[PDB]
């Protein structure tokens, strides 16, 4: 009534509790490989960011953004679709590939135009090169990458591990390889086209370390959400709490009266 | 209450959210149930309304799912949206009722699908605007339809051909 | 168990608990998603799915109320269909080929009916 | 033959030594899809 | 608010706060204040009389006592005998208060009587003349006219929230009695906010006319800016503007 | 214990069991004796019978009687009145708890809900 | 000094010697070398940090002496694939597989980590 | 309508359909954030907090105890006033403005005071 | 019971069920206008109830050791063990065994659920042999219950063993 | 449901439409319709007697009335008494 209601609804709260808590703990799991993760890939791009700097090579344009197929994971997907609607403002033309089904979603509603590729089945996964690699092969296929002198690539920095920004940054493209400041203290070979394998090689490389640092972010932000979750849920509880021996009060109360009645007469 | 329930042939439950929520008048129609159950209404609208009923009670269990903001499935979705243009299509204006001959073609739109095609905010042109070109064209139609009471292949057909005609309004 | 056939009771144990899964993945499905289902629960919650539709059937007094005719099925022909659906013999057959029809002959020729 | 799909080649290939590590397959084998989109419409998600 | 967390001590606060007018030279300056007691342990009310003796305050009040072990009729009775005391002081036009602790007790007390006397129970089981005893009493203690030498009784009454219920029968009844409440957040009384009178819910229905001026140009706005506090902190539990930051340092403040 | 400590001067302690039994056997005998039962079953006198054996135990000039009950508090809610009417007698609560003893601490007592009016 | 990353994981880290197969044949690097950038090929590889050689197969990559003697490796997938004629059974369905299709490239991939096997 | 006019009724009704749905979801709101509601929904229940707020006018008798000189507005102003804040079109200005004043006009230029 | 219990001999009583025997002292009671108590259950059915489960005891040598044991079954409102018979009957019974209907559904058929059973005076009273094979059992369903409800994906090994050990 | 919200209006409209059949000329589909108003104020049923009017299905309406002045026993007789006409 009121009784089998409130308790039926601290029923749910209380399961509700358990179950933002349970996620709190497989976030926890999956936490500790995304981080590991991030590091390695962190390493190995800082390899190629050496080159990068003593080269200072710098540099329509690809927009590529990462939010997982999951949701629930906080506003990862929604503050990052936040900072591609502000680099949106800035290129509207921009060719925005869409990797995993949240930020797919939300840039696909504020502009479908722009969406000429976008994957899927990846938020599920934890990054791997092959993914990458084979991503790349057909960004430059697909999206003609080559023709865009510019490319650009949106993912979530874990800026600390209670807290994330949404990045992006620069792919650096074979014309921007090729004109690079310093390139002659670097060999150059006519035997190699060092910028057609360099520009691909770290079209892959730089995006698997962004995926890394993506999916690092989106498991670091669910853990906390689904803490706060459960804080809320506790809440929850407690108001209905009150309630709930209040009302069982008020039962007794209200048979009571009848009872009375009864004797009276 | 309780007392009254037992005595009646059927219960017509009434909700005050869904009031709010705009289907006024408001019918809370999971517990609107009739226990010696229908035989009387309309044979036509019979038929039109068959599935009415499998739509709404699907549409109450995706919506619950739906609220989660959980993943859901194009199928849910289908529901969905099917769900919430019945649903818009349920709300009536107050000392304003419709004749029966005009509520069979408005089902016949809904339940042969060519009303979940058609956009929520514009559903309440749909309707208007339809019965406003029955009434020009199809007024034949809305004739046999009040003479006849029950739907021949005829006029299924014809107004199956005349919802079409008329699909994007 | 034994007096109502223990082979019955085994059969009507494990649909039971294959209900009972299902009812309780549910709020899984519902807030989690089927995602976090594994493939085992999943053929579960198919057969349960399955098997709550293949209960559907029609009723002689809903000729009424709709107009298909009752299904009477023997208790031991019943055993054996709800066996058979268990044992995945016609989990190749469609959930909505299960709705409101008899036994299992009648589900692989409504299977046949929504094949053409 | 792209570079980084020649090389992504190169080490699922090289991952089958003789060995096998769980991680390693795991590290090779992967099920995406390209959910094709255009200028809104989508052609068929074509597997990865 | 919730008793035992130093309910009492509220109000010999007051009593004491007003010892130098009521030690003072003017009369109608001097409170003479009156304790009633109910329901209360002797031995504590014992202690209490020696706190305000200590205070050495208790030569300018009086102490009525009607303790938990005191017949209920005379609990029933004990109030209202109490404020034909102070109503003498009032008819002198001397300025007075009573302190009525705590009348959720008393309510208790009638309703035995009336149970006793087999009237029908009413909300809660509380007789349904609960509320003409309640305003019965309130009602006659008052600041009286020019006329009548402007005799004031100031009635505060100490109300004991079972579980801070405070939709409940008799505290709602007392609500729309009283000219204002004085909520106590018993949650703030144990984090330390010592008292811990939430100001959300506490009001005061013609304060703005009592009180110095001084005391109203420098408190000015500052219940709007501690409601602006109360906002502000509802909000606190993600991004905070410098204007949001500066509300809330200056509200914990 | 009043003869030990009116007439021995001494200072006793006085175990009781459950208070909630004692208010259960009071509510029994008022409803018995055909005296309206309050709220929530529990006695009209329910107060008054509290006041006399709460008011009979204190510190004579000889000695002092000091009791420890035992408040089987029934589904721990303390808004029924039996429980709120014992809490307005006690002075202080020592909170004993099973946690505790599983972290090993006997005493067992609750370290925070272990709370007295009389620490100040 | 050489450092070699990978991304699972990797680890290099002044005089020492590199031998790498490299798109420029077989690069030695002994201490400072002229700054490049080769693509690496899948290859077989020796590190020697001090005159101690560690041996890798590495499954082609980049290398690129930075000006400040830092020998940024980056590879994907070992030298564990020496544990090692599954591999040549391999060869030869993709050899067939050719035909049809992709893997041509697998084929040319499979002789050539076949020789690098072959060669470990 | 026609009592107060079409237009005054469709204006209500849609005032009365924002509040209700703002009610629905509070629960929603409260066990998980807004952010992880849909984005349509978060902008009724930006509006619909806004909305709230604009409610609130200070009384033009307990002037004292509210602290703010009274606000009446004319009927027919409140109509246009609310029909502009459902279409949104100043909506982009402070829940602090919209609280305790006026009308339209007068959270505009509160706005202005606000953002000094 | 009380015969075999003088002779010096041991039974076991069982009650079943005590919750019907309300009922029939409530329809005493309003037929003899004796005020019923609380929830409309006589006020003094605490009082006949706990004099019969306190005729139920372990009687000393001297008494001709000698005993009745007692199992006395009340039956839950739809699992409400809250309401004043069972209320008071808790209170005066020394254990419980509480059967949860979602461990019959589940297939534990007879379904007891051990967390809600509780002895009070329990192992006191064991077979010694029993006692040390059983220490462990009571640990490692405790464990198994929390990790339940960690059974819903990716799972520490720990948890997984746990998990393992439980089900089994 | 919960009341007067529109509790009155829904049976109104169900008033509204047996005009199409009671103004027609089916004798055999045309119901005479009896409102029965119990405990509502002479004001209530002197606004719904206006709408019926306004709407002119007051020729084959029949209210029979008991407001909440109107005695408690002319009230519990009322509905009986309504069954008879």
């Amino acid at each position: 009534a009121t009784l089998k209601e409130v308790e039926m609804r601290l029923k749910s709260i209380k399961n509700i509790e358990k179950i933002t808590k349970t996620m709190k703990i497989v976030a926890s799991t999956r936490l500790s490989k995304a981080e590991k993760a991030k590091i390695s890939a962190k390493k190995m791009d800082e390899a190629e960011q050496l080159f990068y700097k003593n080269a200072e090579t710098k540099n329509k344009e690809l927009i590529v953004a990462i939010t997982s197929d999951k949701g629930l994971c906080g506003s990862i997907h929604s503050q990052l679709a936040k900072a591609v609607r502000r680099h949106l403002n800035d290129q509207p033309n921009a060719d925005i590939v869409t990797i995993g089904d949240k930020i797919k979603m939300q840039l696909l509603r504020t502009h479908p135009n722009n969406i000429k590729l976008s994957i899927n089945g990846i938020g599920k996964d934890a990054p791997t090169f092959q993914e990458s690699a084979l991503i790349a092969d057909k960004l430059l296929s697909v999206m003609k990458a080559g023709t865009y002198p510019k490319i650009s690539i949106f993912y979530n920095d874990p800026v600390s591990s209670l807290s994330f920004e949404p990045s992006e940054k620069p792919i650096f493209n074979a014309k921007t390889i090729e004109q690079s400041p310093s390139f002659g203290k670097f060999e150059i070979d006519t035997d190699a086209n060092v910028p057609r394998d360099l520009f691909e090689y770290t079209l892959a490389n730089q995006m698997l370390t962004a995926m890394a640092q993506g999916y690092a972010a989106e498991i670091s932000a669910r853990r906390n959400a689904m803490d706060n979750a459960s804080k809320n849920a506790g809440d929850m509880i407690n108001r209905y709490s009150i309630l709930y021996n209040r009302t069982r009060q008020a039962v007794i109360t209200n048979e009571l009266v009848d009872i009375i009645t009864g004797a009276s007469s | 209450p309780t007392n009254v329930i037992s005595i009646t042939d059927g219960q017509i439950f009434l909700e005050a959210e869904l009031f709010y929520k705009g289907i006024r008048p408001a019918i809370n129609v999971g517990l609107s149930v009739s226990r010696v159950g229908s035989a009387a209404q309309v044979k036509a609208l019979k038929q039109v309304a068959g599935s009415l009923k499998l739509f709404l009670a699907q549409y109450r269990e995706v919506a619950a799912f739906a609220q989660f903001g959980s993943d859901l499935d194009a199928s849910t979705k289908q529901t969905l949206v099917r769900g919430e243009r019945l649903t818009q299509l349920l709300k009536q204006n107050q000392y304003s009722p419709l004749a029966t001959e005009e509520q069979v073609p408005l089902i016949y739109a809904g339940v042969n699908g060519h009303l979940d095609g058609i956009e929520l905010s514009r559903i309440g042109e749909f309707e208007s605007s339809f019965l406003s070109y029955l009434k020009s064209n199809h007024n034949e139609l809305l004739t046999e339809i009040r003479e006849k009471g029950e739907l021949s292949k005829e006029l299924l057909a014809s107004l199956k051909s005349a919802t079409e005609s008329f699909v994007a309004t | 168990a034994a007096v109502v056939g223990q082979e019955h009771y085994d059969v009507a144990s494990k649909v039971q608990e294959t209900l009972q899964t299902y009812k309780s993945l549910q709020d899984i499905i519902a807030i989690l998603g089927m995602d976090e289902l594994s493939e085992q629960d999943k053929l579960t919650v198919e057969r349960a799915r399955k098997i709550q539709r293949f209960l559907s059937q029609p009723f002689a007094v809903a000729e009424v109320f709709t107009g298909i005719p009752g299904k009477l099925v023997r208790l031991k022909d019943t055993v054996a269909s709800f066996k058979a659906v268990l044992e995945g013999k016609y989990d190749n057959i469609p959930e909505h080929a299960f709705y409101m029809v008899g036994g299992i002959e009648d589900v692989v020729a409504k299977a046949e009916k929504l094949a053409a | 033959i792209s570079y980084a799909a020649y090389l992504n080649v190169a080490a699922q290939a090289i991952r089958s030594t003789e060995l096998q590590t769980a991680s390693v397959l795991n590290r090779s084998q992967t099920d995406a899809f390209y959910t094709q989109y255009k200028n809104a419409s989508e052609p068929t998600p074509i597997t990865k | 608010g919730d008793r035992q967390t130093g309910k009492t001590a509220v109000a010999l606060d007051t009593i004491l706060n007003q010892k130098r007018w009521n030690n003072g030279s003017d009369e109608s300056k001097k409170l003479y204040c009156v304790y009633v007691a109910v329901g209360q342990k002797r031995s504590t009310v014992a202690q209490l009389v020696q706190t305000l003796e200590q205070h050495d305050a208790m030569k300018y009040s009086i102490i009525v006592a009607a303790t938990a072990s005191e017949a209920a009729p005379l609990q029933y009775l004990a109030p209202f005998t109490a404020a034909s005391i102070g109503e003498w002081f009032r008819d002198n036009g001397k300025h007075a208060l009573i302190v009525y602790d705590d009348l959720s007790k008393q309510a208790v007390a009638y309703r035995q009587l009336s149970l006793l006397l087999r009237r029908p129970p009413g909300r809660e089981a509380y007789p349904g003349d609960v509320f003409y005893l309640h305003s019965r009493l309130l009602e006659r203690a008052a600041k009286l006219s020019e006329k009548e030498g402007s005799g004031s009784l100031t009635a505060l009454p100490v109300i004991e929230t079972q579980g801070g219920d405070v939709s409940a029968y008799i505290p709602t009844n007392v609500i729309s009695i009283t000219d204002g409440q004085i909520f106590l957040e018993a949650e703030l009384f144990y984090k330390g906010i010592r008292p811990a009178i939430n100001v959300g819910l506490s009001v005061s229905r013609v304060g703005s006319a009592a009180q110095v001026k001084a005391l109203k140009q420098v408190a000015g706005s500052l219940k709007l800016f501690l409601a602006q506090y109360r906002e502000v902190a509802a909000f606190a539990q993600s991004d905070l503007d410098a204007s949001t930051k500066q509300t809330l340092v200056r509200g914990e403040r | 214990a009043e003869y030990f400590r009116d007439e021995e001067g001494q200072d006793v302690l006085l175990f009781i069991d459950n208070i909630f039994r004692f208010t259960q056997a009071g509510s029994e005998v008022s409803a018995l004796l055909g005296r309206i039962p309050s709220a929530v079953g529990y006695q009209p006198t329910l107060a008054t019978d509290m006041g006399l054996l709460q008011e009979r135990i204190t510190t004579t000039k000889k000695g002092s009687v000091t009791s420890v009950q035992a408040v089987y508090v029934p589904a721990d809610d303390l808004t029924d009145p039996a429980p709120a009417t014992t809490f307005a007698h006690l002075d202080a609560t020592t909170v004993l708890s099973r946690g505790i003893s599983e972290l090993g601490i006997y005493p067992a007592v609750d370290p925070l809900d272990s709370k007295s009016r009389l620490l100040d | 000094k050489l450092q070699f990353a990978l991304p699972h994981e990797t680890l290099y880290s002044e005089v020492t010697q590199v031998n790498l197969p490299a798109k420029s044949g077989r690069i030695g690097v002994l201490a400072n070398h002229v700054p490049t950038v080769e693509q690496l090929l899948p290859g077989v590889v020796e590190v020697m940090e001090g005159s101690n050689s560690k041996k890798f197969f590495i499954s082609g990559g980049f290398a690129t002496v930075q000006p400040d003697s830092q020998l940024c490796v980056t590879a994907i997938e070992f030298p564990l694939e020496s544990f090692s004629e599954n591999i040549k059974n391999l060869l030869a369905e993709a050899k067939k597989n050719v035909s049809s299709s992709r893997e041509a490239a697998e084929a040319a991939i499979q002789v050539e980590v076949l020789e690098n096997l072959q060669s470990v």
